[PDB]
């Protein structure tokens, strides 16, 4: 019932792991939407590097494309086709 | 248990004013948008205003802005539309339509619909109808009815026997006549043998002239 | 503003048969955009009521046999198997912007077997050859297709721009028609002449049928 | 090849997701040790409600034990248990 | 400031055994923490080789049978199955802190079956016995256990505070010991006598050996 | 291919200075913690000092702290540990270690150690030693060594034709005699069929006294 050291740091390196994304985010520049969901679930580089002159940044990347309600509050709705970057491999660099 | 009832129709006079009434409940009008939409007789639906309850924030279509007004009281649960300088264009049946709420934001369509108010918009006076009987073996079945004649505005309601008899009950649309009052006949198929021990009332209300009638309709 | 052409304007189908019915938004929207369409069923004398919203999503309690998907400017609801209840016109309406709008509507008719009309007439009462008219009315019951001929005679004599006929809408239940001609004259008149005639012409009827009364 | 509403909406929608929590965020009154790896793996509640007055917030919580170098920078190191907290279950609040 | 106590201080084990050494730090520390040992091997004149870090990890290029743990205080070297180049002293060191400190070691025999030696002896050479001084040398080799006695006899008279012995480590092949002891003299005194004789006593000999030279 | 070599030991007076280095090879010493740790003869392990080369940090046990000075020159890649007031105590193998680096922190522990450099601190003078043969069936195994005699400070090597021969091959522990020098044997076991043809010649070195003599044994 206790995690050991090897699990520990293996499981927290820096890896691609499932992470959710503000919309906003993404696209901050957007002055005419609000959406639907706000967030949503992308492949990011998370962890540690355990090395203050190294973070952990992505080398291979792919767009995904997901459908989201797009609302123009007090106007009215739809649903659009958006384009989200996706991380495949991450890796530790300065 | 979602409910919306229009009330506040009838005739009115060209450039006069009428202001209609919306009661909700089983919800909250405050969660959701209230929409007005009409439907000119045999024509299509046309929106034409909605309101956000809690800010009091209005639209309307170009057709009715600067006439009409829409507002609604949270506390009485009721939208209401207020309709000023008014034409024979004007002339449809009002129903009164929410948009919910789904993933904490209101929806542009329109999920409940109440079952509309007519508004007339006609420079002619109310009547009330004269209702006569049309009495009848062409196999085993006789027909009969009511003539429902010489009533201005519309509408005209008619059951048989107090609502129970439903069955082979045709209720014809009214025609207008060159008069320019209207005129309808409502029919029913009933068994021919029942004739001499069956009683067969038909049940008239115009609400427009406070009429309603109760006619017997027998042979001879 | 979004304009919403509807097509098509009316059509007849048996039931069974899938039906199609498309909506076009006036405005260029990309194949991207979906979502933005909302179709409604409208029965004579009724309120609309909600089918598919979102451009694709069923509505509770709507049967399943009614669908909905597009894209772009292209809408389309298609009901699977279509039923006699199904009588109807419907509208696509667009909420991608505010004013809200509907397309102006498909007129669906049920196609059924051809069914003869039973004939019916029927003498003006007492109660009204008092004040000044009488009203004679010929009924045909429950009739399809909708096509017919109902002429009336006056002691042979045939009549022309002293009458009008209704039509019901089509029954939901068993896809008929129903029509009354009420033929309007003067008391005076009326009192003038002996039998009073009603000729009704339709498919269903290998010759035409006649009803008639004598006044007493 | 086009993630559907219903999917988004699902997957991004308030949970408990595996997030990558920096030690240091969760001890932050330790002047005393660095820590190896800095960050570790915890369920945490995670996603949107998408409805701007309420917030995703855990309802029932578990305490779960790590094995984590503590270095004593230019003194020291050794392996130390230590207490993360966990939510079982998210829910929407205001 | 840590001190580790080591035990135990010795130990003697077979081929084949499991071997148990502790460490024992002299600060309060919980059984949370863990880690902070380490343990070397040092054969003799050789550096340390380290064999286990972090309490319980194994260092590359060790064999497996070598294994750690522990925590608190407390702390284990297990050696799962002893071989002869097993012989060795063995420390452990703690890192909690600086200084790092280390235990004051333990040292490990290689128990084996008992071996007698061969013994031999060896005059002193002329080039010697020129300078001033004799030395002779006896020679017991490869025995096991490690407990022997020389006896140096000159002219049937034993001797007393003129010889010193060496014994060289536990061989790490065979687990053997060997010894010399070596005879010093006056060159006046050495060219007295004739006979030469180093007497051993040892376990593996049913009675003692004894081996000697005449002076020329 | 990690190695760490040692130089600068030898004998030194009571109260004289010494300078260590280690130089380092198949790592940067910038990248690791450099330690002296020293063994008294016969005695266990002690720890006196580290290096942090990159800052240049220092820390030292209490026995040495204010007389030895530890120092790494990154561009020589080498460590030095400076030696002043010394006394008969500081008498010991001074090992060069390093710590490597895991995690992207330095290590506490000792993963790599040099061979070590003997520091003897006495009043007593070099002396080189003499080295007398010892000469022999006892079961067909013949029995040969050196004597080596009479030389100070330790140590000496010993090997048998050239490093050639080490099979069967003991060199004893030095004794010191009470007259203050040291004395050692070192001894081989050879085939006594072979003591006609083959020679036996045992090398041995005392770098303190730059001695080195190679000595002959054979019977007679
Ligand atoms: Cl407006
Ligand atoms: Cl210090």
């Amino acid at each position: 019932e206790v995690v050991k050291f090897m699990d520990v740091y293996q499981r927290s390196y820096c890896h691609p792991i499932e992470t959710l994304v503000d919309i906003f985010q993404e696209y901050p520049d957007e002055i005419e939407y609000i959406f639907k969901p706000s967030c949503v679930p992308l492949m990011r580089c998370g962890g540690c590097c355990n090395d203050e002159g190294l973070e952990c940044v992505p080398t291979e990347e792919s767009n995904i494309t997901m459908q989201i309600m797009r609302i123009k509050p007090h106007q009215g709705q739809h649903i659009g086709e958006m384009s989200f970057l996706q991380h495949n491999k991450c890796e530790c660099r300065p | 248990e979602v409910q919306l009832v229009e009330s506040g129709g009838g005739l009115v006079q060209p450039g006069g004013s009428l202001r209609l009434s919306c009661a909700a409940s089983g919800f909250n009008i405050k969660d959701t948008y209230i929409h007005w939409v009409r439907q000119a007789p045999g024509k299509g639906l046309e929106w034409v205003a909605r309101i956000y309850p809690t800010n009091g924030y209005t639209r309307y279509a170009d057709s009715v802005k600067g006439r009409f007004t829409i507002s609604a009281d949270t506390s009485k649960n009721t939208a209401y539309l207020q309709m000023n300088s008014l034409r024979a264009e004007d002339t449809a049946v009002y129903y009164c339509a929410r948009g919910g709420a789904v993933a904490g934001t209101g929806v542009y369509y329109f999920d409940y619909w109440g079952q509309g108010t007519l508004v007339t918009v006609s420079s002619a006076s109310t009547k009330g109808p004269s209702v006569f009987p049309l009495a009848p073996t062409s196999g085993g079945t006789a027909a009969l009815g009511c003539l429902v004649k010489d009533y201005f505005p519309e509408p005209v309601t008619v059951s048989w026997n107090s609502g129970a008899l439903t069955s082979g009950v045709h209720t014809f649309p009214a025609v207008l006549q060159s008069s320019g009052l209207y005129s309808l006949s409502s029919v029913v198929t009933v068994p021919s043998s029942s004739l001499g021990t069956q009683t067969y009332i038909c049940n008239v209300n115009h609400k427009p002239s406070n009429t309603k009638v109760d006619k017997k309709v027998e042979p001879k | 503003d979004i304009q919403m052409t509807q097509s098509p304007s009316s059509l007849s189908a048996s039931v069974g048969d899938r039906v199609t019915i498309t909506c076009r938004a006036s405005q260029d929207i990309p194949r991207s955009i979906s979502g933005y369409v909302a179709w409604y069923q409208q029965k004579p004398g009724k309120a609309p009521k909600l089918l598919i919203y979102w451009g694709s999503y069923l509505y509770s309690g709507v049967p399943s046999r009614f669908s909905g998907s597009g894209s772009g400017t292209d809408f389309t609801l298609t009901i699977s198997s279509l039923q006699p209840e199904d009588f109807a016109t419907y509208y696509c309406q667009q909420h991608y912007t505010t004013p809200p709008t509907f397309g102006q509507g498909t007129k669906v008719e049920i196609k059924r077997t051809v069914a003869a009309p039973s004939v019916f007439i029927f003498p003006p009462s007492d109660e009204q050859l008092k004040s000044g008219t009488a009203s004679v009315v010929c009924l045909l019951n429950n009739f399809y297709p909708r096509e017919a001929k109902v002429q009336w005679k006056v002691d042979n004599a045939l009549q022309s721009g002293n009458s009008q006929e209704s039509v019901t809408e089509q029954d939901s239940k068993d896809s008929t028609y129903s029509l009354s001609s009420t033929l309007t004259l003067s008391k005076a008149d009326y009192e003038k002449h002996k039998v009073y005639a009603c000729e009704v012409t339709h498919q269903g009827l290998s010759s035409p049928v006649t009803k008639s009364f004598n006044r007493g």
